[PDB]
């Protein structure tokens, strides 16, 4: 091993509410890239995350067709509620209501609000209405996952279930959807001169960077654990 | 809508007659997901009408080719819209220029 | 290589008079083309189809390889469908002079 | 003409034939299926009674036993209640 | 021309830019150029080409399967595969196809 | 009956049993137009969770195939010596020389081509000219660093 | 799995025969009536077949001579 | 022979296609067949015998009992179009160019197949006497020598 | 689930030689065991500790174009012959040997004198190759303490092999475990230059990036 002096974490840089940098201690020789791939590799294929499974609608049964009111159709607002990111705290598999009659903008802040669920972006379009007398009245339900998931995936886990008026969409669990990180010399003077590496991460500012690095080591640290033997 | 053009995607789409264009309308009064009213100006309104125009889209219909058929609005709101100019906007097509 | 997969008749004989190479009755198969280079001999006769006394097919004794084999062809293979089919293959032909 | 018909429908007496041959039975047994199979209504019930179909088979060693056992065999199909 | 657009867009005018592995994570010599295509998907798609079949109904003349994916058809044979297969002279395998 | 049923429910049991029969089987492929006796061959069927088949590259010549829009047939052989003549005739294993002309089929053209043509090559000096070594070690400078 | 079948061309050298009494072999094996002579390692009968009739111990007179064999015993 | 090799060697050539001539003087072979004669030699006044069977019976004639009864020929080479329908079975060379006259002739005449062609045994669906099949096939033939 | 993993159990290890073998795993999480054959190869490949000989001071003139004087041998060659040595040293620091052998001509490893803690797996290796006549030589090589690899043109004077690694090549193959067959199935094959088990070496690899690694999750999964 001979002196590894294996680094740690430091100067944790928010850069924005989902954009944020994070640089480590130096490390020795030909590790930054190996450390940085696998880290972002780690980070981009399993990390937990919160997204809609379905929607139920009173108003409209089936998503070809519209309602009296709207410009936008059904479609668009799924793709539309398919970009939101928000959220929960330990108890997952959380359903909320969101209702709202007039001409004016709707967006996220307008919802129904829970202790337990927090919206990072109450500006996001749900398609605004364009007739006065025009409702919405819609349930959503929103759970917590790792992996994208498509609507066909969960056709087996209901068979009896799934009455008319309720419609699946495709959940994604992706938080984070882009990173990068950069690995160079420095800080170093009274020992040979050592390799320090800043990882940069653009989220969907639904978790946090130091859970979510804590979160990868863990895994990693969980697969390397059994290789030993 | 595609990044590099020739200019004459805009022409084939508007007289491909597959989206919705504007004729002798001076502001738009009501917008639908399928129902668009526009209210002509006085300037190009002869008597004896009401003075409204009344489009409705085409939503989601199968074609010749098995495929689907869906118009789609462009303008918000009480926006004034000029002779010629389009209205919705069909499958692949965007702000008047084909884009597939 | 056009006489690579041929087997030679007695009428093979050296430069030298009174001087032969190689029995009747021989296959070229790897390493007698360069003694025959080294002897330059440019006459060479070989036993072929129809020229085989047989009234049926071709004997096996005039055919060589020409496959996959690095032996000789056996018995029961069906040259023509072989034939017939090698010849059309390079359908990339010019036409119109 | 060249356009045709070309349909060959099972009208599920292929469909008790193909079952006969993949099910198990004895040269008699199966002689004995078939002949079960020729008296079928369209309903689903034998036409033919039990003992007409003992003396249709006209064997001295056929008996009821051997009948009774293939019509068991014959309740034994999809779907149930056959003849 | 695009030199210059490049130029404005602060890249380089070459177009080349330097990658890097998503497996190995290391620097990829020889910059490669990239593009964004305006790509388009075409009415051939594989859920309409898939077509098998084991066993199903047959003609009434000459009481062969039906054929091209009508109600589940079976794909034809041709002399000249058969010609190829004879050249390859697996009899047995002719004989099957015949009957069985 | 009951095997139907359970097939067409697609039992996870029916997918092993599935595995267990197409492992020691063979199977053939013939592409539609074919100008030589080459244009049928046996393979080792394998299962991958998708539509499409995967073609060797390197037989694709001989199938005269280019990854375009293209279609394929595939022949089961049942009886035991169909299957014989198609692990000792139509197999791939066993048709390398054109029988035309006698040269090696399976050659390849592509990229595979212009990398080995990459890897040995020398522009001056790279990183380490002079390093004299075993030989095995070769890839582990090139992997690391210095060469 | 036989990846490649050699062994048994030299063994038999006409390329042909060789197919037949594979196949007659192998039917023999699946209508069973004879534990199999060469160890098994969890293959079919057709690889196994191959590769005992590599090793050299199955040719087209030694199965008629058993065939004899049994008939006599009748 | 050699002139049409040549020729059709400069042909291929000249694109750069390079293939075995063996295969071109098995088509010479099959060009070559049904040689008219000008001497009776009691075998028959007629014109257009095939080669083979020609040569069977003088080696069977002249060397076996009287070799004075000769019958001189000339070998008359057919066209491909021409020399495929001159066949002696009637099932093989009817779907090559036209069946309506093939079968008038063979009606006319009363002429059998005996299935010794290879579309004899792949309209019947028998085994060819080729490859796999060809060894049965000999067995049969012995088999059908003795009964 | 939400966080379990499927970890391997089929550990089975054949070997060709005692110096090579192949490891392969089971069916593993997507993705993961790609990401894994390359940082443990990397391990393995940057710094692993060993001892080796850092350079050699014979008789003569110490430039490269030496001559024969009788070992009919460039020393280049001598070099090459010596840089393949797995020597180990159990406690001892940096430490000076040397050979000094009869005119036989066979130049092996039982030529140098036999210290303490100084030892060859291979005592038959060549050194130098035959000699003419009855001339004898020496060595005075030094063994150095250190890890991985570096050449001695950078720091001086043969090389640095401190690495006792021969070839390492890992593969991954797809797999199923139940009803979906996106698992990763990984395929290692190590060559070992001696003195250590693959194996042996695989798991010192395998505890050096744990300890690289294991203060990074600030003691979680304490209990």
């Amino acid at each position: 091993v001979t002196e590894f002096l294996k680094p740690r974490l430091v100067d944790i840089e928010q850069v924005s509410s989902t954009h944020a940098k994070v640089t480590l201690e130096p490390l020795e020789r030909g590790f930054g890239h190996t450390l940085g791939n696998a880290l972002r590799r780690i980070l981009l294929s399993s990390m937990p995350g919160c997204a809609v499974t379905e929607v139920e609608i009173d108003g409209v049964l089936h998503e070809y067709s519209t309602k009296e009111g709207v410009q936008e159709d059904i479609l668009e607002i799924l793709l539309n509620l398919k970009g939101l990111a928000v959220r929960v705290q330990g108890k997952d598999e959380v359903i909320l209501t969101l209702n709202k009659s007039g001409i004016g903008p709707v967006t996220a802040a307008d919802i129904t609000h829970d202790g337990d669920v927090e919206i990072v972006k109450p500006q996001h379009v749900i398609c605004h209405l364009t007739d006065e007398n025009a409702s919405i009245s819609m349930r959503i339900k929103v759970q917590r996952g790792r992996g994208y998931v498509p609507a066909s995936t969960r056709i087996h886990s209901e068979e009896d279930e799934r009455p008319i008026g309720r419609l699946l969409v495709d959940a994604c669990y992706s938080p984070v959807e882009r990173i990068a990180y950069n690995v160079e010399a420095a800080r170093v003077e009274q020992r040979t001169d050592l390799d320090k590496l800043v990882i940069e991460m653009e989220t969907n500012g639904t978790i946090d960077p130091e859970e979510a690095i804590r979160r990868a080591a863990t895994i990693l640290a969980e697969q390397l654990e059994a290789f030993v033997d | 809508k595609p990044l590099v053009g020739t200019g004459m995607e805009r022409a084939v789409a508007v007289d491909s007659g597959v989206t919705a264009v504007a004729k002798r309308g001076g502001v738009v009064q009501y917008v639908d997901a399928s129902r668009i009213v526009i209210k002509v100006n006085e300037d190009e309104m002869y008597p004896g009408e009401a003075g409204i125009d009344i489009y409705n889209l085409t939503k989601y219909t199968r074609s010749n080719q098995n495929t689907c058929i869906n118009q789609m609005p462009c303008v918000s709101l009480g926006e004034p819209v000029e002779r010629g100019d389009v209205l919705a906007d069909g499958p692949s097509t965007d702000l008047g220029e084909l884009a597939l | 290589d056009r006489v690579l997969g041929r087997v030679t008749a007695e009428d093979v004989l050296k430069p030298g008079t009174a001087d032969i190479l190689v029995p009747r009755n021989t296959l070229l198969h790897e390493q007698w083309c360069d003694l025959l280079e080294e002897n330059s001999v440019d006459a060479v006769k070989v036993r072929s189809v129809v020229s085989c006394d047989t009234d049926f097919g071709v004997c096996a004794h005039c055919y060589g390889r020409d496959l996959a084999r690095g032996h000789i062809i056996n018995k029961g293979e069906a040259i023509g469908v072989i034939a017939a089919q090698s010849i059309g293959e390079p359908g990339t032909q010019l036409t119109m002079r | 003409l060249p356009v045709y018909q070309g349909e060959t429908t099972q009208t599920l007496q292929d469909y008790l034939m193909w079952q006969v041959e993949l099910t198990p039975f004895t040269d008699t047994d199966r002689a004995i299926a078939t002949s079960i199979v020729d008296a079928v209504d369209d309903t689903g019930y034998l036409t033919i009674q039990i003992e007409d179909i003992v003396d249709s088979i006209g064997d001295d060693e056929i008996g009821l036993e051997e009948v009774e056992a293939v019509l068991k065999r014959i309740q034994r199909f999809d779907p149930v209640g056959v003849a | 021309e695009i030199k210059e657009l490049l130029k404005l867009g602060d890249l380089p005018t070459s177009g080349q830019i330097r990658l890097y592995d998503g497996r190995t994570g290391e620097q990829f010599e020889r910059p490669v150029t990239v593009g964004y295509m305006y790509m388009l998907k075409l009415n051939h798609l594989v859920d309409d080409k898939m077509h098998a079949r084991s066993t199903g109904s047959y003609s009434l003349v000459t009481q062969q399967p039906l054929g091209g994916k009508a109600q589940f058809g079976g794909q034809r044979f041709g002399e000249m595969e058969v010609w190829a297969l004879e050249a390859y002279g697996a009899a047995y395998t002719l004989q099957e196809m015949l009957t069985v | 009956k009951a095997a139907k049923k359970m097939v067409e429910r697609e039992e996870a049991v029916v997918w092993d049993i599935l595995d267990e029969v197409i492992r020691e089987h063979p199977v053939l492929l013939n592409r539609a137009p074919t100008l030589h006796r080459l244009g049928i061959q046996a393979f080792e069927p394998v299962l991958i969770e998708g539509k499409a088949i995967q073609l060797h590259p390197l037989v694709c010549a001989a199938y005269n195939a280019d990854f375009d829009g293209d279609q394929m047939a595939v022949h089961v052989p049942l009886t035991l010596e169909a299957q014989l003549e198609a692990r000792a005739l139509m197999m791939s294993t066993n048709n390398i020389l054109s029988p035309a002309n006698g040269e090696p089929i399976i050659v390849p053209s592509q990229d595979v081509v212009l990398g080995l043509y990459y890897m040995t090559r020398d522009c001056v000096n790279a990183k380490g000219e002079g390093m004299v070594l075993t030989g095995p070690k070769e890839a582990e400078r090139l992997y690391r660093s210095g060469l | 799995a036989r990846v490649t079948v050699q062994d048994a061309v030299e063994k038999i050298g006409n390329r042909f025969d060789l197919v037949l009494v594979a196949a007659r072999r192998a039917r023999q094996m699946q209508v069973g009536g004879k534990d199999p002579l060469v160890p098994e390692e969890n293959d079919k009968t057709t690889v196994i077949a191959l590769r005992e009739i590599e090793e050299g111990l199955i040719n087209n007179q030694i199965l008629d001579v058993r065939e004899r064999q049994e008939q006599q015993e009748q | 022979t050699r002139y049409i090799v040549n020729e059709v060697q400069d042909v291929y050539r000249l694109q750069g296609v390079k293939i075995n001539d063996k295969h071109i003087e098995v088509i010479v072979r099959q060009m070559l067949r049904k040689a008219t004669i000008v001497n009776a030699g009691s075998s028959d006044f007629l014109e257009g015998e095939q080669v083979e069977y020609s040569r069977v019976k003088i080696a069977n004639r002249e060397l076996e009992a009287n070799g004075k009864v000769g019958a001189t020929y000339s070998r008359d080479l057919l066209g491909i179009t021409k020399a495929s329908l001159a066949t002696e079975s009637f099932i093989s060379a009817a779907s090559f160019q036209e069946t309506t006259r093939v079968l008038t002739e063979a009606a006319v005449a009363g002429k059998r197949d005996e299935l010794r062609g290879l579309k004899e045994n792949v309209i019947v669906g028998r085994l060819i006497p080729a490859g796999t099949g060809y060894a049965y096939h000999q067995d049969r033939m012995r088999r059908r020598a003795a009964g």
